């Protein structure tokens, strides 16, 4: 079995921008304001039609006003643009607003929509759990009296995802999102994301990446070159995968008839017995280390514990925080919530089991579904049917709760905010709708 | 642990897999979870002998059982 | 005016506007906030 290299590199994207002229002055607007991928789109197509990495770049060229090429995967354009560009979406939520209106001016000009007034359309937007209320005052101005907008609700955008699964609008099921930054475990009853029940987890997949260029940077400190961040996420999507079981994984991961197929190794961009030493295998694999070639200096030998980056989801211990992982909080939920004991589940309870979306961007990795339902069939009493569902796409599809809010007009018209509403009220208002945030207190 | 339902018989196994990091070292053998169904049924037969039941019920110094 | 204020300033600032709410208001649980939706460390060891 020879050694295979593996080559690092993300390639540049030679056609940007499209948009369209024609539009609707009376079809909405729908956006998801995402932390690793801003998506955008009007409301008659089924997918999105823009999707952009939410990220921009003040370019500077010298003899032409040094403001150039802001928004979108222009900056995937250019490898050095690529590298200077800030995305303005900070740990809770963004920074940078006026950064933000710069996002929101580029993909008005990408819906192709010729300006009347502010804006003639309602404006359909995504909004974190438990949001800070200066945060949605932010939003009520910089939407408001910003632009111009007829109407505009914000809800979290995984029970958005929930109800596009499930578009009755009343079902019971349990909803966990692994989103860019956090993650989430909400209840839902009766089509009602009751949101005192909610958890979160402060992980994400930020985090995730974050942990593995650490590990793989105390792994080997004396590394010649260095590696980017975005090979980081390139490495991160490629080779990991979740364990069925972590406990008696790792024993067996180090053992030598393991490492012939669970070792890849990574090559990076460049122009005393080994069998008995388990600091060769961990270091350099299941081949001996020739220590004067320039490959091997190079040569990134990870997945000895490809593991144990996306296994910090189910135990957040090793990623430094306090929190209960998302099987306990599965526990806490589904046997000692809304009526149900241990030994008794109640029939909301049973109904939540029976329905369970997991959605986000971070639900890419193989191997999350199996580890789930063994994980919930482990505490569960025997005979609770299981049933839990994947996306094809789980991080595209809070834009079709978009398109399905923006379908169902009788639900529509309960979540939708008014500019009478918001001058009467303040910007201390929010709607308690079922699919959105509720207030602070009761 | 151990429960038979007719017998009644109680045997404990010893500590789960799950709590085996409370203390770095103590005296609980940590045994893991079975793999199977709490609930084990089967049916069996009982060889027995006369002389078997005799001496099962004619102890000059009883507690055969314990 | 437009400056860029911390993340971690912005959830001290949320936590000392719900401390004096409830301050005002005892002398009210809040149903959901920011704080409140965390989840607790686990029990297992």
């Amino acid at each position: 079995k020879a050694v295979v290299i593996d080559d690092p590199p993300l390639r540049q994207t030679p056609e940007p921008f499209d948009e369209q002229s024609a539009y609707n002055p009376q079809s909405p607007i729908a956006i998801d304001f995402g932390s690793s991928k801003l998506r955008a789109g009007f409301v008659n197509h089924a997918t999105p039609t823009h999707i952009f990495p939410n990220a921009l770049t003040k370019f500077r060229d010298r003899k032409l006003n040094k403001n150039f090429t802001f928004v979108g995967n222009d900056t995937l354009l250019d490898q050095a643009v690529r590298s200077q560009s800030r995305s303005p979406f900070d740990g809770p939520f963004v920074t940078n607003w006026n950064l933000t209106e710069e996002i929101l001016d580029y993909t008005f000009h990408h819906l192709g929509v010729v300006p009347d007034n502010g804006i003639p359309n309602p404006i359909l937007l995504t909004e974190r759990l438990a949001t800070v209320q200066s945060q949605r005052t932010n939003w009520y101005q910089i939407l408001f009296e910003t632009y111009n907008v007829p109407g505009v609700t914000f809800g979290i955008d995984s029970l958005f995802s929930f109800y596009n699964y499930n578009p009755s609008g009343n079902k019971t099921g349990l909803v966990i999102s692994c989103g860019h930054e956090d993650t989430n475990v909400i209840p839902v009853v009766d089509g009602a994301g009751i949101l005192t029940d909610a958890k979160r987890i402060n992980w994400g997949g930020h985090q995730a990446v974050d942990y593995l260029n650490d590990l793989m940077a105390l792994k080997y400190p004396y590394f010649p070159t260095k590696m980017s961040y975005l090979q980081y996420e390139t490495m991160y999507k490629d080779y990991c995968y979740v364990s069925r079981n972590y406990d008696e994984d790792i024993e067996k991961i180090l053992t030598l008839e393991n490492l012939d197929t669970n070792d890849v190794v990574v090559e990076a961009p460049f122009t005393y017995d080994w069998r008995n030493s388990i600091l060769h295998l961990f270091l350099r694999g299941p081949r001996p280390h020739d220590s004067e070639n320039i490959h091997e200096q190079h040569q990134m030998h990870l997945n000895v514990e490809r593991i144990r980056v996306p296994e910090v989801i189910f135990q957040p211990t090793m990623g430094g925080q306090d929190q209960a992982g998302i099987c306990e909080l599965s526990e806490t939920i589904l046997l000692k919530k809304f009526g149900s004991q241990p030994g008794k589940l109640s029939q909301t309870s049973i109904d939540m089991v029976n329905n369970v979306l997991i959605t986000g961007g971070n639900a890419k990795v193989p191997g999350l579904k199996e580890r789930i339902v063994k994980e919930f069939t482990g505490f569960l009493p025997t005979g609770t049917n299981i049933t839990v569902n994947m996306s094809s796409d789980p991080s595209l599809d809070a834009w079709k709760g978009m398109a399905a809010l923006a379908r169902n007009e009788e639900q529509y018209r309960k979540t939708v905010i008014s500019k009478k509403e918001y001058e009467e009220y303040g910007p201390e208002y929010i709607k308690e709708h079922k699919l959105g945030n509720t207030k602070y207190f009761e | 642990i151990y429960i038979e339902a007719n017998t009644g018989a109680v045997k404990r196994v010893g500590r789960s897999d799950a709590y085996a990091t409370e203390f770095d070292l103590e005296t609980e053998e940590y045994v893991p979870l079975p793999k199977g169904e709490v609930h084990k049924k089967k049916e069996i037969v009982q060889d027995v002998t006369l002389h078997d039941l005799d001496v099962a019920n004619a102890r000059p110094q009883g507690g055969q059982d314990v | 005016t437009r400056r860029h204020k911390s993340a971690r300033q912005l959830i001290s600032d949320e936590n000392k506007r719900i401390n004096a709410l409830l301050t005002k208001a005892n002398k009210l649980v809040p149903k959901a906030t920011y704080f409140s939706v965390e989840a607790p460390p686990s029990i297992r060891p």
